[PDB]
């Protein structure tokens, strides 16, 4: 929601990091992307992707997560 | 019957050492959820009178490790980590128990020729005191509770401890 | 006592103490070296062990003669021991 | 086991059956060939898929064939 | 028949012995008349001396026992070497001469096992026996 | 901005789809 | 309870009890006669 | 001289050797819990579990990433006490597998024998485990290593 505004400007994050072997420095040098806890910076343009697409919103995010789910299933 | 016959059948892994769906699980399964009903009571009870102590203190990371950290940048609090520990001192007399029962008691995995226990069907017998029938019935009935009281949290919107309160009267707090 | 399935070995203890002093004699020969001080090898590590017993908790600092007369003290009374027992059960 | 076969292109050298480190080929009586012998293969639980029998075989293309298959004790020459 | 009584030939022991497998399973035997006391390689490693007369050795495999007969065939002039295998139960059987005769050289009575009746060039495909029972054969 | 809830009725389907794949898993297997 | 601590509740599971109990059930699976 | 066949037996793959077949060897292994007589295997699985989580705690202890915290010891326990139960878990599915319901008379070598086995393997290490945690929280000498 952060990155559509400025997209040339913000690093999308992928996920979060939960590593119980992290340091306080490991930590730090991870919480970037605007979030405040340690995190991946994408490198497959899924925001690109999706944002061309038409999705502006983490709820259509949502659904459609939502949706492949119902379709695996 | 029909349907634990099938499960026998189709995983004999499992359902010969008396695991998976049996009667032996299902009374596993009832004592668990009746002590955690007392549990859930009783944590009602404390947090409502602030028995725990420093309950809204954040742990540590410095003293207790990264393990202290959650997982988008919260941190564990002091209430989370005694009742965690609370429930890894019953873990771990649930492993002794499991690996070295006593000699009396009834065993988590059963032996390989064991016979089954009759299914008790829609309803065991009334038989009123310590006997395996009542345990049954208070087993099922705290297991339909604890998915009662969990969905009526989600619902409702109040707290699990919120719902036990109100379905108890606020007698706990 | 049996050094093998069905080999007896007598494990003679006299012949540890000749050994010991066989080695520990010769030892007593004085040297001005800094290292000896004026003493012997055995008299020098005597003395280095009641020296250290002294201050009993902190070990010989690296560099103290203690750990090189240790050493050469041990390697001559374990070769002599060997030799011993080579004599004792070969030779005996 | 492995599979042991033998076909008539056989010339009764016996030098497969000489090669076997095993007993798993044998000489037996035959008419097609001008020694009178062909190899057979009646211990092929006893293989163990060296080839050896394969390397000591003087006609174009082998008249013994080894195909390895299932793998056993035997077979995988464990002394253990 | 194997008489378990033939003395060893005086070996002074190795690592290479046979081990629980041979307990468990197979254990292989060999006996082999010799006319002096000669010295030969333990196939398992190591040397050994054969008596004056019967010799009996144990071994893990018949690998292992047919290597000991060759050395004993090329290297000394010992032909009379029989082996056996014994199961836990004790069941020896008899192996190498099976025959009384060795394999090397035709004897009436044997029949042939695994013989094909063209070339290999003539071998069928395994299109040709896919989802069939037939034989490549 | 993505609700427990949310994260609930998510962990619900992927559940449901777990048990699909077990039996899909056993109609395999057989 | 929030969504947050979901992965401090999971990445243990996921990571040791799940690995450890499909390593034992596979154990017994693979040897059994 | 000293090195002979095993149990006299030229082919077997063993060597009757001093640190192999020597009475000193011989009398210790007999006496050692695994080998000991008469102990149920119950009794063999105490003993071993006593001094194996007995030593387990210490290595948690002093080297573990809560070392330089005051909660080192306790978190070295409780390492110990993981690390102890996944070793009860591999000894159960070791014997499940390996031995068969067949009954031997609990010789360690039976599915009841193992059991027993895993059984007090698991008390005794806990129980070692948690002795060690008393004596090193009340013991400086423990604690400092004797400094
Ligand atoms: C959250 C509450 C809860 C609790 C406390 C339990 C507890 C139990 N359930 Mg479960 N169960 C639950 C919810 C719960 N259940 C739910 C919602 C369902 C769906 C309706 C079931 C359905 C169910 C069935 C059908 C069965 C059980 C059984 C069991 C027992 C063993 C399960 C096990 O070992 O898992 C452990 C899994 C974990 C992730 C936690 C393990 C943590 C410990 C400390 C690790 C040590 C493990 C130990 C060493 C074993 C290792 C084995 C491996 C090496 C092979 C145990 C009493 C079985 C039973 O009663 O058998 C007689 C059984 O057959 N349960
Ligand atoms: C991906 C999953 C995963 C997870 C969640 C963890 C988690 C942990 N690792 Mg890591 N680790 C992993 C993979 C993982 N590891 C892998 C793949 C390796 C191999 C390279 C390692 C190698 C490794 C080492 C070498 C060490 C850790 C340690 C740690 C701990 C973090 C530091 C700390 O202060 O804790 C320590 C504080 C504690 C209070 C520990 C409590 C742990 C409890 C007792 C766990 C419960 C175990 C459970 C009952 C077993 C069930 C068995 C069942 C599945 C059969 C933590 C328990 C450190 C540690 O101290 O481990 C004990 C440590 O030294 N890990
Ligand atoms: C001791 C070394 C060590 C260990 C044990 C770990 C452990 C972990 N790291 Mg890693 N990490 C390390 C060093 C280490 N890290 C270092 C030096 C760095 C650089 C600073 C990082 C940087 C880092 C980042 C940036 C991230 C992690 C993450 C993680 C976690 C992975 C999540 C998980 O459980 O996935 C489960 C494990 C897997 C999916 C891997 C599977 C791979 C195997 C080989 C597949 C096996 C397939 C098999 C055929 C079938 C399954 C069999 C099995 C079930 C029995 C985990 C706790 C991630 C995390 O926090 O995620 C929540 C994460 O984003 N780490
Ligand atoms: C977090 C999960 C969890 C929780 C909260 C519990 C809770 C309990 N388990 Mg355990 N249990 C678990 C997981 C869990 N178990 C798992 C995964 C297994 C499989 C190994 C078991 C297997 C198991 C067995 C086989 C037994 C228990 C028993 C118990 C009780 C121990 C404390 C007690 O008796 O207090 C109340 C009693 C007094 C204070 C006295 C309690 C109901 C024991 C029990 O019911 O004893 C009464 C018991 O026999 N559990
Ligand atoms: C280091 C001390 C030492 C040395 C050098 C020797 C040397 C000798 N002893 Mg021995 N011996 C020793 C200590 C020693 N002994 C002790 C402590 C005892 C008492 C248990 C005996 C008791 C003893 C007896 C009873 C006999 C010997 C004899 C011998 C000879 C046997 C061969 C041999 O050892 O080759 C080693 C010789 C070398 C030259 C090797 C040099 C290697 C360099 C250092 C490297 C040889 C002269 C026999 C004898 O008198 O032979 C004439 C004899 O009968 N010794
Ligand atoms: C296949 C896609 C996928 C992948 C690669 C991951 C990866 C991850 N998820 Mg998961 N997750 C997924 C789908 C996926 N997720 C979905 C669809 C949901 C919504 C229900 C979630 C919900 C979720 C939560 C709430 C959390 C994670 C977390 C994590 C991390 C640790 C693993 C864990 O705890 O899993 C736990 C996963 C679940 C409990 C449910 C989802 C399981 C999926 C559907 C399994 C799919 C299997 C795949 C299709 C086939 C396997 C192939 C086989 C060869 C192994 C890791 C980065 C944790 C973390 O620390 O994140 C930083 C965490 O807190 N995930
Ligand atoms: C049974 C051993 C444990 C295997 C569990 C494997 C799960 C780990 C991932 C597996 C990766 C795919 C390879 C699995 C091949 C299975 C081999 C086999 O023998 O299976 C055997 C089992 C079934 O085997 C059962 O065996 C019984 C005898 O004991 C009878 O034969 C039953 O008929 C048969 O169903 O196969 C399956 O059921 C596999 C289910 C599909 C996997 C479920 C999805 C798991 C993915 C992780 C879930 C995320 C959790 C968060
Ligand atoms: C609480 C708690 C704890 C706990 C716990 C535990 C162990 C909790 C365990 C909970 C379990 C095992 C719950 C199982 C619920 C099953 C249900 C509701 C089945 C419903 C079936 C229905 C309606 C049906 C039906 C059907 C109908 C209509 C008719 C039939 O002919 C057909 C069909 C079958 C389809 C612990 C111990 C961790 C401590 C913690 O501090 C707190
Ligand atoms: C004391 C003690 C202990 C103990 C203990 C024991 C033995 C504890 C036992 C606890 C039990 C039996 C709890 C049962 C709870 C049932 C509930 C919440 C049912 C809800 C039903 C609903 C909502 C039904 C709804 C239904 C209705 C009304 C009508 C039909 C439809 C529907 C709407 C679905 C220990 C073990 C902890 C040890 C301790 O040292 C001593
Ligand atoms: C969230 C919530 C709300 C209120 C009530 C409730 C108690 C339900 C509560 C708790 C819910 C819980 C605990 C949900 C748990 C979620 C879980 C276990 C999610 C995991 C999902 C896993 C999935 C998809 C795995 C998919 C795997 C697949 C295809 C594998 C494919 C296959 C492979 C690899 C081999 C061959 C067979 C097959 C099937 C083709
Ligand atoms: C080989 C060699 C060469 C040079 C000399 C040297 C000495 C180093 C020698 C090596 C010696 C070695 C390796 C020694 C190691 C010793 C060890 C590991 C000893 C361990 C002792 C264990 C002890 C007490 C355990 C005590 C446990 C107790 C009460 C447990 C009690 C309990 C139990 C079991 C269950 C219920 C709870 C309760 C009552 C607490
Ligand atoms: S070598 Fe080839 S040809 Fe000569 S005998 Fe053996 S099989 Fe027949
Ligand atoms: S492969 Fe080795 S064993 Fe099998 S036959 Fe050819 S030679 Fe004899």
């Amino acid at each position: 929601e952060q990155w559509v505004l400025n997209p040339l400007k913000v690093k999308p994050v992928a996920h979060a990091i939960w590593d119980p072997h992290f340091g306080q420095p490991a930590v730090k040098a991870f919480t970037k992307g605007g979030v405040f806890y340690p995190v991946n910076i994408a490198t497959s343009g899924v925001y690109h992707w999706w944002y061309t697409i038409g999705m502006r919103t983490n709820n259509d995010l949502y659904a459609g997560s939502l949706f492949l789910l119902f379709l695996s299933g | 019957t029909n349907a634990i016959e099938e499960f026998a059948e189709s995983a004999p892994e499992l359902a010969s050492r008396g695991l998976g769906v049996t009667t032996n699980a299902e009374r596993w399964n009832g004592r668990h959820a009746m002590f955690g009903i007392f549990a859930i009571v009783m944590t009602a009870y404390f947090k409502g009178h602030g028995l725990i102590p420093d309950a809204e203190k954040i742990l540590d990371v410095n003293q207790w490790g990264p393990l202290a950290s959650a997982g988008q940048g919260q941190g564990i609090t002091n209430e989370r980590a005694i009742i965690l520990i609370a429930h890894v001192h019953v873990l771990v007399v649930s492993v002794l128990a499991a690996f070295a029962p006593f000699q009396f008691q009834d065993t988590l995995v059963k032996e390989k020729g064991y016979t089954p226990e009759a299914p008790a069907g829609i309803i065991p017998p009334f038989k009123t005191g310590l006997t395996p029938e009542a345990e049954l019935i208070n087993g099922r009935l705290a297991m339909l509770g604890v998915i009662s009281i969990i969905m009526a949290s989600i619902f409702t919107g109040n707290s699990v401890i919120d719902v036990v309160n109100l379905g108890l009267g606020k007698i706990l707090f | 006592f049996e050094i093998s399935d069905g080999v007896e070995f007598d494990l003679n203890p006299l012949v540890l103490a000749i050994s010991f002093l066989g080695w520990s004699l010769p030892g007593l020969l004085p040297s001005n070296i800094p290292l000896y001080g004026g003493k012997g090898l055995t008299t020098a590590l005597f003395a280095e062990i009641g020296e250290h017993l002294q201050t009993f908790p902190a070990p010989p600092p690296i560099g103290d003669p203690f750990w090189v007369i240790l050493f050469i003290w041990h390697s001559g009374l374990f070769a002599t021991m060997i030799f011993g027992t080579i004599g004792y059960n070969g030779y005996g | 086991s492995h599979a042991v076969k033998v076909y008539d292109t056989c010339i009764g050298c016996t030098q497969c059956v000489r090669a076997c480190p095993c007993d798993v080929l044998e000489m037996v009586s035959w008419d097609g060939c001008k020694a009178g012998q062909i190899a057979s293969a009646p211990r092929t639980e006893d293989c163990i898929g060296c080839k050896r029998c394969e390397t000591a075989c003087p006609t174009d293309f082998l008249s013994v064939r080894v195909y390895l298959g299932g793998e056993t004790t035997r077979s995988m020459g464990l002394a253990y | 028949t194997l008489n378990l009584q033939i003395p060893s030939p005086t070996f002074e022991g190795s690592t290479g012995g046979w081990l629980r497998a041979a307990e468990v399973e197979e254990k292989y035997a060999i006996t082999w008349t010799s006319g002096k006391e000669q010295v030969f390689e333990m196939p398992t490693g190591g040397a050994a001396i054969m008596r004056k007369g019967e010799n009996l050795l144990y071994l893990a495999r018949k690998e292992q026992c047919l290597a000991l007969g060759t050395q004993l065939k090329t290297g000394f002039k010992i032909t009379d070497y029989k082996i056996y295998r014994i199961f836990p139960s004790g069941e020896v059987q008899y192996l190498h001469p099976k025959d009384g005769v060795f394999p090397e050289k035709v004897n009436a009575g044997r029949i042939g096992v695994g013989n094909v009746s063209h070339s290999i060039g003539k071998n069928l495909n395994p299109s040709q026996i896919k989802f069939t029972n037939k034989s490549f054969n | 901005m993505i609700s427990d809830t949310q994260i609930f009725v998510a962990l619900i389907l992927a559940l449901v789809s777990l048990v699909l794949a077990i039996r899909l898993g056993t109609a395999l297997y057989q | 309870m929030t969504a947050a601590y979901l992965p401090s509740i999971l990445v243990p599971l996921i990571g040791l009890i799940f690995p450890g109990f499909v390593m034992g059930f596979a154990f017994i699976y693979i040897e059994q006669e | 001289q000293f090195v002979k066949p095993y149990n006299d037996d030229p082919f077997v793959g063993n060597l009757a050797t001093p640190v192999s077949t020597s009475s000193f060897t011989r009398s210790f292994l007999s006496n050692l819990p695994a080998y000991r007589s008469g102990l149920s295997p119950l009794l063999r699985g105490l003993e071993i579990g006593m001094t194996h989580g007995y030593f387990l705690v210490g290595p948690f202890y002093k080297l573990g990433p809560l070392r330089n915290s005051d909660v080192a010891l306790i978190s070295g326990l409780f390492s110990s006490i993981g690390l102890i139960i996944i070793l009860a878990a591999c000894l159960a599915i070791y014997g499940v597998v390996s031995f068969n319901e067949d009954d031997n008379t609990d010789s360690l070598q039976t599915s009841r024998g193992w059991k027993q086995f895993t059984s007090g393997w698991l008390v005794g290490s806990i129980g070692g485990a948690s002795f060690a945690y008393i004596l090193i929280s009340n013991i400086v000498f423990l604690q400092t290593s004797g400094l």
